[PDB]
C-alpha cells in the first residue's frame, strides 16, 4: 500500500487558481520530506516544490510567491495550491517522496493541469 | 543551477546486450546523482541513487558508475521492457536539476 | 590573563553538527587579536572593530564542521537541513559566526565519515538544542523495532569529504562565539 493519488488538476484560464491533492498510503507525509515535481508535455522533468518534515518549505525560483506547498496530517494529504497560473505551468504533476532532500524513491500516478 | 547534459539524445540497440549512458556536469556533483527510468505514459521509477548504488526491486542488469563531471549508466542485457527515457538528476546544490532525456529505441 | 581560544580554533579534531562541542569562557580577558588564512567572519548584533573592547558575562564557543553550502545557513532566521535538525542561532542572536575551510585536516583520500548529520527529525529545533539520541526514524505506520528497513531509516547520515571535491563540499571549520550579557557581575572583560 504504497501509492500515492494525485487529483486536482484540469482546465484553468491563465491567471486562475487550482489546488492539487496527493493522497498517500502507508506514508506519513507529516513525517517525511514530500515533493512537487512537473513534466512539461514532452520536456523534461522540473522539481517544483519540497516541504520538509518540520514544516520547512521550498521552491523552485519560477514558482516562488505564487505556488505554496502544505500538508494535512489528519487526512495524510499533501496539498499544493498554484495562484496566478500561467501558460508555462501546463503539464503533468508528481508528489514524490523525496529521500532526505537527495532524491525521489516514490512518485504518484500524476494529473495533468492544463492552463487554457 | 547544475546543468545536466546527456551526451547521447537516442539510442538505438537491438535487444541483446549492450547500453551505455553518459550524463555530464557543468561543476562537479560528487556522486550526488540519480538515475530515472521513465516508460512512455507512466511515472518516472527511481533505478540508481548516489551515482552507484541500486534502489528496491531494479534488476541486477542496471549498474551505474561516475564520480565528479562524467557519470555513466550501462544495462547488462537489454531486455525489451528496458526500452524507455532515461533522467539523470543531481542532488548537490540546489535546485535539483534534470537531464534532457535520453531515450532507448530498437 | 588569557581566554582559551586557542584550544577553541586550533582543536585537531572537531565534532559533528547534530552533536556540536560547547565551551563556557568566563573569568579571563577576551582578546580578539588572535583571530589574525582565507576565513569568514560575520557578527550579528555587534560592531566586530570593537568586540577587544566589549566587556560581558559569558562566552559560548560552539564548534562544528558542515558543508560550504551550509555555511550560509549558520546565521538568524535560516531555514535548512542544519538549520532545522541539526544547530539553530535565534532570531534576537547577540554574536558572531567564524567559519574557515578545512580540506588539509577534515578531507582524507579515502573519504572521511567520521563526520556525521541529523537528516531525519520530525520536529524543528529550538535555538541551542542539542540532539544526540539515534533511535530509528518512523517514515510509515510500520514499527521500525529497531530494525532499519523500508520507512524506517537512521537519522545519522554520513558526509563525503575528499581531497578531489569542489569547494562547497569541501569540509568547513565552524566556530559560533555567543556572547551573554547577565545582571550578575561580568567577568570577560578584554
Amino acid at each position: 500500500d504504497v501509492h500515492l493519488v494525485e487529483s486536482g488538476g484540469g482546465l484553468i484560464q491563465p491567471g486562475g487558481s487550482l489546488r492539487l491533492s496527493c493522497a498517500a498510503s502507508e506514508f506519513i507525509v507529516s513525517a517525511n520530506y514530500m515533493s512537487w515535481v512537473r513534466q512539461a508535455p514532452g520536456e523534461g522533468l522540473q522539481w517544483v516544490s519540497v516541504i520538509y518534515p518540520g514544516g520547512s518549505t521550498f521552491y523552485a525560483e519560477s514558482v516562488k510567491g505564487r505556488f505554496t506547498i502544505s500538508r494535512d496530517n489528519s487526512r495524510n494529504t499533501l496539498y499544493l495550491q498554484m495562484n496566478s497560473l500561467r501558460a508555462e505551468d501546463t503539464g503533468v504533476y508528481y508528489c514524490a517522496r523525496d529521500y532526505g532532500d537527495f532524491y525521489f524513491d516514490y512518485w504518484g500516478q500524476g494529473t495533468l493541469v492544463t492552463v487554457s | 543551477e547544475i546543468v545536466l547534459t546527456q551526451s547521447p539524445g537516442t539510442l538505438s540497440l537491438s535487444p541483446g546486450e549492450r547500453a551505455s549512458l553518459s550524463c555530464r556536469a557543468s561543476q562537479s556533483l560528487s556522486t550526488y546523482l540519480a538515475w530515472y527510468q521513465q516508460k512512455p505514459g507512466q511515472a518516472p521509477r527511481l533505478l540508481i541513487f548516489g551515482a552507484s548504488s541500486r534502489a528496491s526491486g531494479i534488476p541486477d542488469r542496471f549498474s551505474g558508475g561516475g564520480s565528479g563531471t562524467d557519470f555513466t549508466l550501462t544495462i547488462s542485457r537489454l531486455e525489451p521492457e528496458d526500452f524507455a527515457v532515461y533522467y539523470c538528476q543531481q542532488y548537490g546544490s540546489s535546485p535539483r536539476t534534470f537531464g534532457q532525456g535520453t531515450k532507448v529505441e530498437i | 590573563n588569557l581566554c582559551p581560544f586557542d584550544e577553541v580554533f586550533n582543536a585537531t579534531r572537531f565534532a559533528s553538527v547534530y552533536a556540536w562541542n560547547r565551551k563556557r569562557i568566563s573569568n579571563c580577558v577576551a582578546d580578539y587579536s588572535v583571530l589574525y588564512p582565507f576565513f569568514t567572519f560575520k557578527c550579528y548584533g555587534v560592531s566586530p572593530t570593537k568586540l577587544n573592547d566589549l566587556c560581558f558575562t559569558n562566552v559560548y564557543a560552539d564548534s562544528f564542521v558542515i558543508r560550504g553550502d551550509e555555511v550560509r545557513q549558520i546565521a538568524p532566521g535560516q531555514t535548512g537541513n542544519i538549520a532545522d535538525y541539526n544547530y539553530k542561532l535565534p532570531d534576537d542572536f547577540t554574536g558572531c559566526v567564524i567559519a574557515w575551510n578545512s580540506n588539509k585536516l577534515d578531507s582524507k583520500v579515502s573519504g572521511n565519515y567520521n563526520y556525521l548529520y541529523r537528516l531525519f527529525r520530525k520536529s524543528n529545533l529550538k535555538p541551542f538544542e542539542r540532539d544526540i539520541s539515534t533511535e530509528i526514524y518512523q517514515a510509515g505506520n510500520k514499527p521500525c523495532n529497531g530494525v532499519a528497513g523500508f520507512n524506517c531509516y537512521f537519522p545519522l547520515r554520513s558526509y563525503s569529504f575528499r581531497p578531489t571535491y569542489g569547494v562547497g563540499h569541501q569540509p568547513y571549520r565552524v566556530v559560533v562565539l555567543s556572547f551573554e550579557l547577565l545582571h550578575a557581575p561580568a567577568t570577560v572583560c578584554g
